[PDB]
RNA sequence: GGUGAAAAGUACCCCGGGAGGGGAGUGAAAGAGUACCUGAAACCGUGCGCUUACAAUCCGUCAGAGCCCUCGACGUGUCGUGGGGUGAUGGCGUGCCUUUUGAAGAAUGAGCCUGCGAGUCAGGGACAUGUCGCGAGGUUAACCCGGGUGGGGUAGCCGC
RNA sequence: AAGUCCAAGAGUGCGGCAGUGAGACGGCGGGGGAUAAGCUCCGUGCGUCGAGAGGGAAACAGCCCAGAUCGCCGGCUAAG
RNA sequence: GGCAGCCAACGUGUUGGCUGGGUAGGGGAGCGUCCUGCAUCCGGUGAAGCCGCCGAGUGAUCGAGUGGUGGAGGGUGUGG
């Protein structure tokens, strides 16, 4: 085991499968490397996930009191959240359904040795 | 009439003894 | 046309797999005496201060 | 040496000490049964003649009574509505062979 | 219970079969027999545990009757009208080896294990082979009387 | 007296789903498709439990034939001679003899050949 | 429709524009946080174990190598009356239901899960058969008296 | 006159509860048709399928063998 | 070697002999759910429900065997 800090972001207005597509870029990396990768990656879902990673780092800053530079994003994933249902009217009186999906991004970072 | 002849004749095998459904 | 059968999990996950992103390749630059990482495309523009390193 | 015992309508290759799961035998555990032989191999010579194969028996001891694996049967025929469920566990005895 | 081979139980022997003036079907049937391992008391249909077979003098195979001109080998290229036929005749001097091996492939099982089994067959049209390092013992086409 | 039929309904569901573990696809996830697969599974188990006794006899015969022909005798003549000699060992243990110790198999082939007619093709 | 016994409904600190969280506290519990009792399945991830890129698979079943876990024994890795997981490979193998002479059928129906959805009830009805009471008899209907399911009620009805 | 007779699970009579009343192919006897049809209509103490699993006929309801109470890592056979 | 249906023998629970494919359909005997009369038992030292483990029964199914979660009601007998 290694000392760990957690951060959760729930009900983020981003599809889970669109959050995972940038989560898969940064899994198992140092926090600073992950933050850089997210900051230059051209998909909008980076904005939530990046924040979540940073939030976790701060917890290890301020609640475990451990070294900034040893942090690695050990576990990160995106669960589905509640879906809102809407209607788009279509041709000849049809009415199709629209899903406004959300996500829960969870990150656990560990202070591994160098 | 190849299909009919060739189906109808496989009744004359040893294991069928000169008989078979649908002749 | 219309899908004849519901498609199986193996075959669904086979081409959901191709929908991925690639991480940009970063290089190091020195701005205001401290080191930052930027794409090699934006290297010059960082070296003369036209990209906002937060 | 090793023999081939006859029991339960089946033949089992046996050497002293081997444990064999055979069909049910009427013998309380601890009792010693004696079983006929279909063949004996001693080193390099075998006993195949019928009269002198009848001269030797294998003596074994009953260790316990066992239930075989649970077998589940579900007979089924399509479009007729016919199902039939049942199960079977076979009764067995464990024999620790002592002498040949 | 019944014997099944473990990991290091299979041992492989190298047989060289001379094909000079032998019937193609007889040679191929025997080669398939001792290529599949049907001559071993440790046979088990699950395991590929046969032997290596070299066929020497695959040129000199004997084909009885009148099959050197009226027996065909058909291949289809998958394209409409993509069927070509070569007699046993043409196939014996264009490149002869496959003739012999063709027969053997038709008497091995047509499953994945048959693909693994094929690799032990080495057919050579000449009277000599490069595998002298494995000491291939000559094999005679024998029949057991009854 | 209204009943909520869910306590009783779920029991067979859990039984069938627990039996359907390892099934590839949705035959291990959905009670209906798993039940359809269980029908085939138990019929196939009956079929193969019956035919296993023939598959194993096939295997024993094949091994015995190979060992016999190594000893230069045909399988059919071998068992004909063993029947003539009164040695009454079944094909299972005869296959264990063929594999484990071939010397006893050789001796038993000797007995079978010694107890066999001077002409197997004689009109008798 | 359902937080908790009681709002005691999270002071203060930290990341974040907020939303959301992490410490700290409240509480018996926060796997009770005003998205709140229990929290199943479908569906969606993440981690580990075995397997899989020369192979024609109603997707199983029977035999089965190798690997992984676990329980015993002797001992110190190899057997055992063993147990699990996964499965290279080999044999066999044409979904379910309706309706049909006959459907794997290229006939119908069914995307999936969870909840729901079809021989019931009334009547001195009719016929038959069990069971019980009384028996050449058997029984009351309306009704009357009983805080009751008890007791009276011969009109009729069936047998003769 | 016997046989079967700890069974055919047989006849016949009365009653309660039925389903069925679209059959198929094969052997033998025939009508219709062109002595055609995997056609159609009858007869048959004829069979199988229907409502039948298992083995053979490559596959193959109706053909040949044989009627599945369950288990066995025993043996003998049938058609082939 | 295990079960069951019909029948027989001694006799009063055994043994023996025959038999046990099956749709429409007929008959018999049962599993699980809920509500209740009466009787007993369990439960904040943790009921139900759910998720497992290890097992059991000829079948529906069972687990007054066990853990995890859970937080207030349940089991069994004999009738309705
Ligand atoms: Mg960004
Ligand atoms: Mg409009
Ligand atoms: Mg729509
Ligand atoms: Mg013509
Ligand atoms: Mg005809
Ligand atoms: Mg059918
Ligand atoms: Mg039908
Ligand atoms: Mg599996
Ligand atoms: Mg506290
Ligand atoms: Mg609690
Ligand atoms: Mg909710
Ligand atoms: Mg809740
Ligand atoms: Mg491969
Ligand atoms: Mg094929
Ligand atoms: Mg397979
Ligand atoms: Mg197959
Ligand atoms: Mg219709
Ligand atoms: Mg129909
Ligand atoms: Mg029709
Ligand atoms: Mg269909
Ligand atoms: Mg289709
Ligand atoms: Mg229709
Ligand atoms: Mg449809
Ligand atoms: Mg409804
Ligand atoms: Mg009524
Ligand atoms: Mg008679
Ligand atoms: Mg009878
Ligand atoms: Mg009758
Ligand atoms: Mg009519
Ligand atoms: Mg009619
Ligand atoms: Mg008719
Ligand atoms: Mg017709
Ligand atoms: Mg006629
Ligand atoms: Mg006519
Ligand atoms: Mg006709
Ligand atoms: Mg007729
Ligand atoms: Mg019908
Ligand atoms: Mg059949
Ligand atoms: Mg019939
Ligand atoms: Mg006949
Ligand atoms: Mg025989
Ligand atoms: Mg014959
Ligand atoms: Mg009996
Ligand atoms: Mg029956
Ligand atoms: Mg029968
Ligand atoms: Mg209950
Ligand atoms: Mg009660
Ligand atoms: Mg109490
Ligand atoms: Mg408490
Ligand atoms: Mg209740
Ligand atoms: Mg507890
Ligand atoms: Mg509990
Ligand atoms: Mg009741």
């Amino acid at each position: 085991e290694f000392p760990s800090a957690t951060a959760k972001a729930r009900y983020v207005r981003v599809s889970a499968t669109k959050a995972r597509r940038v989560i898969d870029l940064v899994r198992g990396k140092s926090v600073e490397e992950a933050l850089d990768i997210l900051r230059w990656a051209p998909q909008a879902a980076s904005e939530p996930v990046a924040k979540v990673i940073a939030s976790a780092a701060a917890n290890a800053q301020n609640n475990e009191g451990l070294d900034p530079s040893t942090l690695v994003v050990a576990t990160v994933y995106a669960d589905e959240g509640p879906t809102a249902k809407r209607i788009r009217p279509r041709a000849q009186g049809r009415a199709f359904r629209i899903r406004k999906r959300t996500s829960h991004i969870t990150v656990i970072v560990e202070s591994r040795p160098p | 009439a190849k299909r009919g002849r060739k189906k109808r004749d496989r009744k004359h095998s040893k294991a069928n003894h000169g008989k078979r459904p649908n002749a | 046309a219309v899908p004849k059968r519901r498609m199986s999990r193996a075959n669904t996950r086979s081409r959901r797999a191709q929908w991925k992103a690639e991480a940009p390749g970063l290089v190091t630059v020195s701005v205001a005496g401290q080191q930052r990482k930027v794409p090699r495309r934006l290297l010059k523009a960082a070296r003369l201060g036209l990209v906002d390193l937060d | 040496t090793y023999a081939i015992v006859k029991t339960g309508g089946k033949q089992y290759k046996v050497a002293a000490g081997d444990v064999v799961k055979v069909e049910k035998l009427d013998s309380e555990p601890g009792a010693s049964v004696s079983l006929p032989v279909a063949l004996v191999v001693d080193g390099a010579n075998v006993t195949s003649k019928a009269d002198d194969l009848a001269k030797v028996a294998v003596t074994a001891e009953v260790l316990e009574h066992t239930k075989g694996p649970k077998i589940r049967i579900h007979k089924f025929k399509n479009k007729t509505g016919y199902h039939k469920r049942q199960g079977h566990r076979q009764q067995l005895t464990v024999l620790k062979v002592t002498g040949i | 219970p019944t014997y099944t081979p473990k990991a290091g139980d299979t041992t492989r022997s190298w047989y060289v079969i001379d094909a000079s003036d032998v019937v193609l079907g007889r040679l191929a049937s025997a080669a398939a027999t001792l290529l599949r391992g049907k001559h071993k008391p440790t046979f088990t249909p699950n395991v590929d545990g046969g032997d290596f077979v070299i066929v020497i003098n695959a040129d000199k195979i004997a084909v009885s009757g009148d099959k050197l001109t009226k027996k065909f080998a058909y291949r289809h290229s998958g394209y409409p009208g993509g069927l070509r036929k070569r007699t046993i005749g043409e196939l014996l001097e264009k490149h002869p080896t496959r003739v012999v091996e063709n027969a053997i492939i038709g008497m091995l099982p047509h499953n994945k294990l048959g693909r693994q089994i094929q690799k032990k067959l080495k057919v050579y049209a000449g009277p000599d082979h490069p595998h002298a390092a494995q000491q291939p013992i000559p094999f005679e086409i024998k029949q057991v009387a009854q | 007296a209204r009943v909520k039929r869910a306590l009783n309904a779920q029991k067979k569901r859990r039984t069938v789903l627990k039996a359907s573990k390892g099934y590839r696809g949705q035959r291990s996830r959905l009670y209906r498709k798993a039940k359809e697969q269980q029908l085939h599974s138990l019929t196939y188990a009956y079929r193969d439990r019956r035919a296993r006794k023939g598959e194993f006899r096939k295997l024993w015969i094949s091994r015995i034939n190979a060992a016999a022909r190594a000893n230069d005798i045909t399988y059919n003549r071998l068992i004909q001679g063993l029947k003539a000699a009164g040695v009454e060992v079944d094909r299972k243990n005869l296959a264990e003899l063929a594999v484990s110790d071939p010397a006893a198999f050789t001796a038993l082939v000797d007995v079978a050949r010694a107890a066999l007619p001077e002409d197997v093709n004689a009109p008798s």
